[PDB]
């Protein structure tokens, strides 16, 4: 198959996702490199391979968005909870072509979107964790 | 080395019974550029490691197509043979390009 | 599969019959009109106009801009090629009321359900949907209210090399030297390798 | 080898036979409908339009874009320069189906094989294939679908500077000074230097 | 002969890479210059010749091209081995008018690409080190 | 004109041969002339390619004092095939002729 | 040719029957021996002779995130010991494991010996927690 922005789909903390920016709705980057490299002065190599595989997801809706009133009320009954208890939960993004084969292992809201009331409606840019950005191959 | 009773034996099991035509050689890919729809067709028992078609095939081609090569298949869809025509024929109009006769040979 | 915009006109004319065909009129056989672009047959024949409202179907072009080559294979002995093709396409709609109609087809284009049909049919994907004008051409007589619009798609296509071939033998040669370009060398190593 | 234009059409219109030669309609000597644009010989006479589907070769004109000089040599006692051209070309196919055939030539000019074919006769590369728009020109009586596209080559050309020259001896000379102008020098060097 | 953009190959890990994005597919870098001067306070200038032959290699592909999922594939399996076995291998490019004539000797895989879902298709850069970047001549 | 790979393929799965003869004369003639051995069974594998190959070695006993230049192959009892030996050989006593493997081809 | 290459990830320590685990951001072991091998000694006129130091001790020093869950068995540990005899025994051998060969040393009978600063902020801070080890080994495969 091959890719259409119409079938994107995005899943966190069990609700649905829609009204994306018209552009640049979904970004995805890992923290840190594979490998960080070390030359002496005698032009020998060695590797060093890291152990940080954390990443950020950064997903844009439309101001007027109903995504946008759940993520608030999820955010304020975080707000009010032992931290005994847990807020991370898998976020599963689902697309037909596989041009974006990745999920988010534990996944923790972390920033609130900044608002701007301009002429036109304006998007909500909202940002999230992950524990282990992963990414998934469909080719064993 | 096979010897003719051998041939014999072995002819009378081809069994083609279909032809389709192509522009584009079907060596490679028989299962493309058709132009045709299937035409029947029949064949004497082999001889001297030989089958020969028993009549004429008049085969319709549509309007503004070409034929180049033809292929021929059994009674269970398969391609046993392929070959090119004596002449690339464009047709401005529908009309009949008639087969005279064919045959395969295992000499 | 491959790519022809002759056959992606007709699965969409096909398409709409059913996606939209309750607010067209209809012929004598109760068929709702719809039909491609400049009608003709028989290399000179030119259709009639039918009776409004109808839906007319029309591929602009085809453009690559995804690259040249997207997939290089073999399947089969046969090398193989896939291209990244984009199809606008302009669908309009003539008659009464034709503005009225293009909404609800554009807010049925949209639908989860729909575009699967359309690729169960053409086998491609909508890409995207433009805006809707408003548009009136005096005609004779009387002004004639249309609305045009564009619905970009998306496919792939394959095609066959029959001119290439693989390679399932490899012949090497080498040498062994102390010093760069030591006539005699001090060891030779031939190798062959083959598939089976 | 020098750019001819002249040629490059010519090289083009014989690969598209082979290449494109199936889909074409044929003329009273059994060979397929690919002719150059504004056919005419003598000076006056003038060609006349082939039976559809055919195909027209017609070269825009030739620029430079990688500066002005990319190689200057000596082969042989005469002086050489090489330069870097681009041609783009125009292609058009005119008949009934002319973008199912333009789509397939598309999907062909981008294959491993018929790339070195073209490069055989013409000795040039491809560099870019554009898009193919769907166009309908109304003539009299019957529209006439037509469907052009533009392929652009790269070629390098050489030229004969019949005017130049080598230098194969060198007379120098020399003076050594205390200081700056000392009328007669304290020592003078006097050298010669012969290819042979 | 004369470049044309559709004779580039590049080959790396065995396999073959194809899809490249539409233009700036590849990029080729040293790491740092091959020599320092160095400058007294009396004009005087020495010269240090810099051991370090590293080099960087980045190439971009279509977000739905296939070549994408063998290397997720390949990154995955590297994964899950000891230190022991080696991941280097040879990136080799072919371009027949001679305009790049480089091959990283020892090249591993250092950064996975970034993801972005905007309108339409985007496209995903792999970036590659190597232990040695080698520039090499046509002309003897 | 010429057979497609799965013409092949079906047309050898006919050919079964399950004995061998040898002779001291070419049995291009009529095949039951100059008979010099008993006939030996032998096993053929399924086609692939257009190819089949012996399945396992045969041993065949010549008769002492016999000599052996030619062969032939045997089905229900139709000669298909024929050919002559590597070298013509003098059993001046009792010995075993062996044929490693034998294959035939349509290519 | 390039050298073995070094992940932090495949490094595991353990002492006294526990592992610990949970490193924090950088720098989070360090090893070092207390005296140097030798002591040279240079008389008035330059003769030189060379004394052999004895004492082999050392000190390993382990940084773990603040929140590490290994804090606990450390502290628990310690409390055990503070009631225990004098005759009973309190050391234990510090093993490291490292695949990529860059630490040579181990610790023969080691023990606890400075318990980690704390300290809390906006940010998280890493604690430090100190050992002895009676004699710091090292070791390599053969040449």
């Amino acid at each position: 198959q091959q890719y259409s922005p119409k079938d994107v789909v995005c899943s966190w903390n069990g609700i649905a996702i829609e009204g994306f920016a018209p552009d640049s709705f979904l970004r995805l980057q890992r923290t840190s490199p594979l490998v960080t490299p070390v030359v002496g002065a005698g032009g020998q190599v060695a590797l060093t391979r890291n152990a940080d595989k954390t990443g950020t997801i950064e997903i844009e809706l439309m101001q007027t968005s109903l995504s946008n009133q759940m993520l608030s009320a999820i955010q304020a009954k975080q707000d009010n909870m032992e931290l005994e208890e847990d807020i991370s939960s898998n976020f599963v993004i689902y697309d037909p072509s596989g041009s974006v084969l990745a999920t988010g292992i534990n996944a923790w809201l972390q920033e609130l979107p900044q608002i701007e009331l301009g002429r036109d409606q304006n998007s909500k840019t909202w940002i999230f964790g992950c524990e282990k950005l992963d990414y998934t191959s469909t080719i064993p | 080395t096979l010897t003719i009773d051998g041939k014999n034996k072995i002819l009378a099991t081809l069994t083609p019974t279909t032809i389709i035509l192509h522009n584009v050689d079907p060596t490679a890919d028989p299962t493309a550029n058709k132009v045709t729809q299937p035409v029947a067709i029949y064949f004497s028992e082999p001889d001297n490691g030989l089958i020969a078609s028993e009549d004429t095939v008049n085969i319709t081609v549509p309007a503004s197509a070409t034929v180049s090569h033809y292929s021929l298949w059994d009674a269970n869809d398969k391609c046993v043979a392929t070959g090119a025509l004596s002449k690339p024929q464009f047709f401005a109009e529908e009309g009949i390009y008639v087969i005279s006769s064919v045959s395969v040979d295992l000499n | 599969m491959q790519l022809e915009t002759a056959e992606l006109e007709k699965g969409l004319v096909r398409t709409l019959v059913d996606v939209i065909g309750h607010r067209l009129a209809r012929d004598k056989n109760n068929r709702p009109n719809v039909i491609r672009a400049y009608p003709s047959d028989n290399s000179n024949d030119k259709g009639l106009k039918p009776d409004q409202p109808f839906i007319t179907v029309y591929c602009q072009d085809a453009a690559t801009p995804y690259g040249w080559v997207l997939d290089k294979f073999v399947e089969d002995d046969v090398v193989c090629y896939r291209i990244a093709f984009q199809i606008p396409v302009l669908i309009t709609v003539n008659g009464k009321g034709a503005h009225s109609i293009m909404l609800e087809l554009k807010q049925r284009l949209e639908m989860s359900s729909v575009r699967d049909l359309i690729l169960e049919e053409t086998g491609a994907t909508v890409l995207d949907t433009g805006a809707i004008p408003n548009d009136y051409t005096y005609l004779n007589t009387d002004f004639e209210n249309s609305a045009p619009l564009v619905v970009t798609l998306v496919k792939n296509s394959v095609l066959k090399d029959e001119r290439g071939s693989i390679i399932e033998r490899v012949i090497v040669d080498g040498e062994l030297v102390y010093e760069e370009g030591q006539e005699p060398p001090e060891y030779t190593i031939h190798l062959d390798v083959d598939s089976k």
